[PDB]
């Protein structure tokens, strides 16, 4: 699922910080 | 001043950046259509269009942490993230749920304090709240839906009406 993927890969990478 | 989609997450993070209350996130749900061979209906249908997390017992955690991992592939997790998190595998029928309700009748839905997500017999404000949120909104867009959520309790501002009204499209 392409939308939620965006945002999940968003979502993690923004939480490494 | 006609957004489409390659905007989108850019205008999420400004609705809740420069807002000046204290947003823990903001969703669009983005309309889809579901068609049904057994009545041949083209149902409209509110799906997770993308988001934007601004945030603040030990099984629970283990598994949590253990879902994030897994994630990744393909350090507390706390109830707001988790909700977040869970919201994107979330959809809604046209006219059910905060979402639909939300967009059959274009309508601003605010529910302000731990009672009026509790009272309001929706399934959605439910969940937020168990999850510690006190507010929640939908507001209908011409594309969908846009839901702010908050660990606090925020009354209606015009500020942020006029900021969602900038950063959205609207018939």
């Amino acid at each position: 699922p392409i939308a939620r993927r965006k945002s999940l890969q968003r979502f993690l990478e923004k939480r490494k910080e | 001043p006609q957004f489409n989609e390659d905007t989108l997450q850019q205008r999420l993070q400004a609705l809740i950046e420069s807002a000046g209350e204290n947003w823990t996130y903001a969703i669009f749900w983005q309309i889809s259509h579901d068609f049904d061979s057994s009545t041949g209906d083209n149902t409209v249908i509110l799906g997770w269009g993308d988001g934007y997390y601004k945030g603040e017992n030990t099984a629970e955690q283990e598994h949590r942490k253990r879902v994030i991992r897994e994630l990744n592939s393909l350090e507390e997790v706390t109830d707001t993230e988790w909700f977040f998190l869970v919201s994107m595998t979330q959809s809604f029928v046209n006219g059910v749920g905060l979402p639909g309700e939300s967009f059959l009748n274009s309508r601003v839905i605010w529910l302000s304090g731990s009672g009026a997500l509790t009272g309001s017999g929706c399934e959605r404000a439910g969940q937020g709240q168990i999850y510690g949120l006190k507010t929640m909104v939908c507001i209908a867009t011409q594309n969908g839906v846009v839901e702010l959520g908050s660990s606090e309790v925020i009354s209606q501002s015009s500020d942020l009406m006029h900021k969602v009204n900038n950063l959205f499209n609207f018939n």
